[PDB]
């Protein structure tokens, strides 16, 4: 993770500071709060890897290509961010790289990979981020309720 | 059964029944539309032999059956056999009650009237569906295409047809129907395999030739250059192991089989070909539509899963179309199911739910109700 | 009162398109937490119908809450 | 909306609605006066198809519409369609409330009485404008001309008309009205393009021929010299790329299309022509006016945007007028909007503000109030 708030797609410089509230003290308040409610010490770091992933997905952007003729392929402009997330989440890079631009239509016994355009690549990226953070949040609620 | 009462989409086009629920990206049941009946005596007592085997089971037991497609060229010809196909579709493959699910049947454009009327009669009277809707198949291919503007061909097993649509409006005076499709290419491949020396005449052997067509055939770009290329050497000659026996070795038949789809004089059918019925279907539209058709030429159905049919298609249409036009052949890898997939998208629309043909109004009006409410 | 809604961005913020290969792709993770988050990601069972859109998800959540509040006072 | 309550000027002449606020040098809304209605079935469900498309949107979607001009020869013929044109004018293009802005409508001289009466009725009763004023269009062209003395012709899409004015005083006994304008030249260009070999008969193709007329036609000075020049070689032959297709190549039709405006026997209309109705409109005035008319012959409206119509006009009138007269054809490049621009100048006058026809006196007198207070 970088540390400047202009360096992230989901954030900006214009929202970095509530005038009277600092984020570090509340951060230590949370990590002190997780010890009472049963969250273990590698467990909270394992959750912060997921929150790190949700922050880092937004820096992936897409461009169109000429082959094939239709439907038109999208590709990643630069895969530094893909390499950092795929090393971070312990996923092979061909799996997620193929998982941005294509989708398998799987019939009764037969499956095929088809192209998504640029806009639907942004919707699959946005939906992957907020669905990942959402199911993380619901899992935290289940872990508290355990 | 199903947890919901979500509507069914049953694409039963001409040679491969594929069906499922609405909202799915792929059909849950894909099986060939065959009815096999035994032609030999049952000599083993108490085995459990049936009267007729349907679909995939008839494809397995095909060595002792005769295989009858109940639907040919998009027209249902054996209504009791097609009743077995639908009964196997809802009750065996999907395992669902049709009385709780609306069904979305597909037909081809320019079909007989008694096809859709009697299909409506069997859907409401025999299976007792709550609502049905018969829709033109290439329109559904344009739903899964993600476009409201484009000319579509699907090329099923019995019928290929161009439907040009501009801004959501059908152009029914420019719909082309050509009765040349994959079953005719299977029969022509049986003829030219008989030319090489392999005699397939049995309906099971016809399915073997269909598997040769699906696995080894491809569309040439220049038929005389690939023809002289195969005449030059053994570069493109590919071998196929037959079911339960020897290995055949086929050469130019790989591209002479689907070239009939571009040159219908091979099977003796006087027509213009798939590229020229596409171009004539474009030219029978209004003029200020035409470039939007050329930029959205959709080739998104069945038989057109050959390798190199999009390059041949863009070559022939680009040769026919005037210059400074952008000809774009939309040929996704979602083909062979996109007519179903757009069936799922059409059934999943909210404003579509008034366009179902229900009971009570079928029961008011009779089987002509589709000619009121279907296109 | 008559609340004025700005229509700028409704379609972009209703789209919850997450499909099969993303749940499979994160199911094949070496991180056991993310694999624990996505039980739908196994290719050894079919991935059924997708819960898109997000408005139907929120309608489903409010419907769940109203099935919660009805049996209570 | 608008920051002020500045009066509107809505020039809706016969074929091109152009409108805006007073005090502007150019109209903020220019769109063709068409209403397109779909003639084909809507086959895509839930797209957002409308009942009728108005103006520029109907010009875009014209491939699947039929186009109906609600006003022909300066006379409104479809009042519900013209209500759609005005509703689109205030609410869609200008995006303003007509209850806060006075409106300045334009008509042609020698018009039907129920035109201005029912136009007044729709302005006050349907749209509820606070004040209106219907004015003769060529008088407004003389406002933007910067003169109080001159004879004016505008030549819209449906009507050309000469209004001679001397020292601010109208000469209404010498007003000429000729119902020969750009839509008739479009139809005659459709006929002679059919003569060459290009068959345009569709209303969308009629708009294509209108675009050919606007882009490639010009007025010859000597029709037989340019006619024999085009008969000599391919010097003046110019090509035009059609919308969504091929390239046409037109020759003498470039100058046979607007020569009908000088020789109305081409379209079979028995009249004197635009130069001879201008000259007869001069000669029907008093004698000591006439040279001031010849020095201030104003040609400042619509159809007369052809290349070389001012030279042909000065040639024909100078041939008709006696010698030692200074014939000056005032033809600015501010044409096709100057009837609107003088609408803005007339609406921006201080002493004009008592001449508006308001409520309360329309509400006292009824729709004949224009025949009290308009010319
Ligand atoms: N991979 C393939 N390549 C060539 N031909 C194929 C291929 N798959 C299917 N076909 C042919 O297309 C036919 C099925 O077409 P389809 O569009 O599924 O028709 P239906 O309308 O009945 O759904 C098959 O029966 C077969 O002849
Ligand atoms: N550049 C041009 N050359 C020739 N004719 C034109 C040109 N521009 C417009 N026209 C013709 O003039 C008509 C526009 O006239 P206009 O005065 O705008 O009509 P209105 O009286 O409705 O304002 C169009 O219908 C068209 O046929
Ligand atoms: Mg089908
Ligand atoms: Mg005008």
């Amino acid at each position: 993770l970088e540390r400047d708030f202009s360096r992230y797609n989901y954030l900006s410089l214009d929202s970095a500071k509530v005038n009277g509230v600092d984020d570090a003290a509340n951060f230590r308040t949370v990590r002190n709060a997780m010890q009472i409610v049963g969250f273990s010490d590698p467990e909270a770091e394992s959750v912060l890897e997921v929150v790190a992933a949700v922050l880092k997905l937004g820096n992936i952007e897409f461009k169109p290509e000429s082959r094939m003729n239709g439907l038109d392929e999208s590709k990643i402009k630069d895969k530094n961010e893909l390499k950092e997330i795929c090393e971070l989440t312990s996923i092979d890079q061909v799996v997620l790289e193929r998982a941005f631009s294509f989708r398998t239509v799987e019939a009764k016994q037969e499956k095929v990979s088809t192209t998504l355009n640029v806009a639907q690549a942004y919707y699959a990226r946005d939906a992957l981020a907020k669905n990942l953070y959402s199911r993380l949040f619901s899992w935290l609620v289940n872990r508290i309720n355990e | 059964d199903e947890d919901e009462t979500t509507a069914l989409v049953c694409d039963n086009g001409s040679g491969l029944v594929k069906a499922g629920f609405a909202g799915d990206d792929a059909p849950r049941a894909v099986f060939p539309s065959i009815v096999g009946r035994p032609r030999h005596q049952g000599v083993m007592v108490g085995m459990g032999q049936k009267d007729s085997y349907v679909g995939d089971e008839a494809q397995s037991k095909r060595g002792i059956l005769t295989l009858k497609y109940p639907i040919e060229h998009g027209i249902i010809t054996n209504w009791d056999d097609m009743e077995k196909i639908w009964h196997h579709t809802f009750y065996n493959e999907l395992r669902v009650a049709p009385e709780e699910h609306p069904t979305l049947l597909t037909e081809a454009p320019l079909n007989p009237k008694a096809n859709r009327e009697k299909m409506t009669q069997i859907m409401f009277e025999t299976f007792n569906v709550p609502a049905m809707y018969v829709a033109i198949q290439a329109v559904l291919s344009l739903y899964a295409s993600g476009r409201t503007t484009g000319i579509v061909l699907d090329s099923g097993d019995g019928v290929t047809h161009n439907v040009p649509i501009y801004e959501g409006y059908a152009l029914p005076h420019a719909i082309m129907r050509l009765d040349l499709a994959g079953r005719d290419l299977t029969d022509y491949l049986m003829k030219i395999l008989t030319e090489r020396g392999y005699s397939f005449v049995t309906t099971a052997e016809r399915e073997i030739v269909r598997d040769i067509k699906e696995k080894l055939c491809y569309v040439a770009l220049d038929f005389e250059n690939e023809m002289a290329t195969a005449a030059s050497s053994s570069s493109l000659e590919k071998s196929y192991e037959l079911p339960d026996g020897q290995v055949i070795t086929i050469g130019n038949e790989r591209f002479r089989c689907p070239e009939t789809l571009f040159q219908p004089s091979f099977i003796g059918m006087e027509s213009a070909g798939i590229h020229e019925t596409t171009y004539n279907s474009i030219m029978k539209c209004d003029i200020d539509i035409r470039k939007d058709l050329y930029a959205n030429n959709v080739m998104s159905g069945g038989t057109t899963m050959y390798p190199g049919i999009a390059d041949r298609m863009q070559k022939e249409i680009t040769a026919l179309a005037p210059s400074t036009m952008k000809i774009k052949i939309i040929a996704p890898p979602e083909r062979k199911y996109s007519v179903w997939i757009g069936g799922s998208i059409l059934a999943s629309l909210s404003t579509f739910q008034q366009m179902w043909i229900t009971k009570q109004e079928y029961d008011e009006a009779g089987p002509s109700i589709v000619h009121r409410k279907c296109f | 009162g008559k609340v004025l809604y700005q229509v700028e961005g409704f379609v972009d913020k209703n789209n919850d398109l997450l499909y099969r290969d993303l749940s499979q792709a994160m199911w094949k993770a070496g991180h056991a937490l993310i694999k624990s988050l996505f039980p739908e990601g196994n290719p050894a069972k079919v991935n059924l119908k997708r819960p898109p859109t997000a408005g139907s998800q929120f309608k489903a959540s409010v419907a769940t809450l109203m099935k919660n509040l009805q049996t209570k006072n």
